[PDB]
């Protein structure tokens, strides 16, 4: 098969910059039949289908910003975007139609801003949940920059790391923060022997650990 | 306005067969190639198989991944495009897409599909548990509060979340859901000012479409 490579895989830029993303073939895309590099560019923004941006390498899909700018020839192919926005946040993808169809891996294109630190909340077993015999803790970690970030969590001051499952929602496009969910799910009957809960979320716009707490006796 | 629907994805057990269509409108479906492409969760996009137009005698192409074992048809007369999955295996769970296409001749716009979700397993439909996330009851006060809702133990994807039916949109993370015991769990937040819960109303809508079940959950201070 033709084989198509992306690089990088991932790339961050601040508002206002240009990008630029590699694809490259395993054989030439031009049909010189009629002159033309059958190599097409995609923008899929999560959760959205798929939306072709150029065609023939360089030639913009009507009504596409002419900040998205397609070049190259034959085996090399480079997408270009000028003064990146917000909303542009997602995920391209090259595809070759020289044989047949085959997209790329794809490169995910994430937008920088000014570090900040995560609201964290902390929320015990509901009692609705404990009557059907589950028990599970939930820290939320909203709005924070960057996406790297550590929670511990801790039962009469000591550590836990199984039944601990974290989950991150995708770059908010609006404010470009991240938030993540960390819930920690025990029996009812370990719930119930211990007193004193706790998550820490360790990011580095501060040294100081921000903890959330609760404590069954109050 | 140009139109592709795809419909008949769904839950699958491995080794079985599935049927997805994509219904066309807007355009002379018989003068068009029509393209399937799939993407698993949080994988890349994966282009299938074409299915020619008119002059180039409705003939097939396909990715060798599925050559073999997955056809590609049209029902001309209603214009229709299918995918016909046969020996399915747990690989092949992803969003199916319909997309118009073409030989690059000739310069035509994209059309794709909003798609359609395959889910291959061994797991039953099962619908989800919502419990309400209120504050501790020792929580105290401030300017902003955070409430949630905790969506546990369903199958298949999707879930969606909405708050007050979608009158607090603004402040609301909903995370990806997760897989645990071969179930689906997943957490919703809510921040609104403290002056406006519990005062008014807070209540999370948990849609799951796939058991036809929606959950209203009201949010109620603990004690």
């Amino acid at each position: 098969d033709i084989v198509m490579s992306q690089s990088p895989s991932s790339l961050a830029v601040s508002a206002g910059e240009k990008v630029t993303m590699s694809c490259k073939s395993s054989q030439s895309l031009l049909n010189s039949r009629t002159r033309k590099n059958y190599l097409a560019w995609y923008q899929q923004k999560p959760g959205q289908s798929p939306k072709l941006l150029i065609y023939w390498a360089s030639t913009r899909e009507s009504g596409v910003p002419d900040r998205f700018t397609g070049s190259g020839s034959g085996t090399d192919f480079t997408l270009t975007i000028t003064s990146v926005q917000a909303e542009d946040l997602a995920v391209y993808y090259c595809k070759q139609s020289y044989n047949l169809r085959t997209f790329g891996g794809g490169t995910k294109l994430e937008i920088k801003r000014a570090d900040a630190a995560p609201t964290v909340s902390i929320f015990p077993p509901s009692s609705e949940q404990l009557t059907s015999g589950g028990a599970s803790v939930v820290c939320f970690l909203n709005n924070f920059y960057p996406k790297d970030i550590n929670v511990k969590w801790k039962i009469d001051g000591s550590e836990r790391q199984n039944g601990v499952l974290n989950s991150w929602t995708d770059q908010d496009s609006k404010d470009s923060t991240y938030s993540m969910s960390s819930t920690l799910t025990l029996t009812k009957d370990e719930y119930e022997r211990h007193n004193s809960y706790t998550c820490e979320a360790t990011h580095k716009t501060s040294t100081s650990p921000i903890v959330k707490s609760f404590n069954r006796n109050e | 306005e140009v139109k592709l629907v795809e419909s008949g994805g769904g839950l699958v057990q491995s080794g079985g067969s599935l049927r997805l269509s994509c219904a066309t409108s807007g355009f002379t479906f018989t003068d068009y190639y029509m393209s399937w492409v799939r993407q698993p969760p949080g994988k890349a996009l994966e282009w299938l198989g074409f299915i020619r137009n008119k002059a180039n005698g409705y003939t097939t192409e396909y990715s060798p991944s599925v050559k073999g074992r997955f056809t590609i048809s049209r029902d001309n007369s209603q214009s229709i495009l299918y995918l016909q999955m046969n020996t399915l295996r747990a690989e092949d769970s992803a969003t199916y897409y319909c997309a118009r296409d073409h030989d690059g001749y000739y310069e035509r716009f994209s059309y794709w599909g909003q798609g359609t979700l395959v889910t291959v397993s061994a797991a039953k439909t099962t619908p989800p548990s919502v419990y309400p996330l209120a504050p501790g009851s020792a929580a105290q006060t401030n300017s902003m509060v955070t409430l949630g809702c905790l969506v546990k133990g369903y199958f298949p994807e999707p879930v969606t979340v909405t708050w007050n039916s979608g009158s607090l949109s603004s402040g609301v993370h909903t995370f990806p859901a997760v897989l645990q015991s071969d179930l689906y769990t997943l957490s919703s937040s809510v921040t609104v000012p403290s002056s406006t819960w519990p005062s008014e109303t807070v209540t999370c809508n948990v849609a799951h479409p796939a058991s036809s079940t929606k959950v209203d959950k009201k949010i109620v201070p603990r004690a």
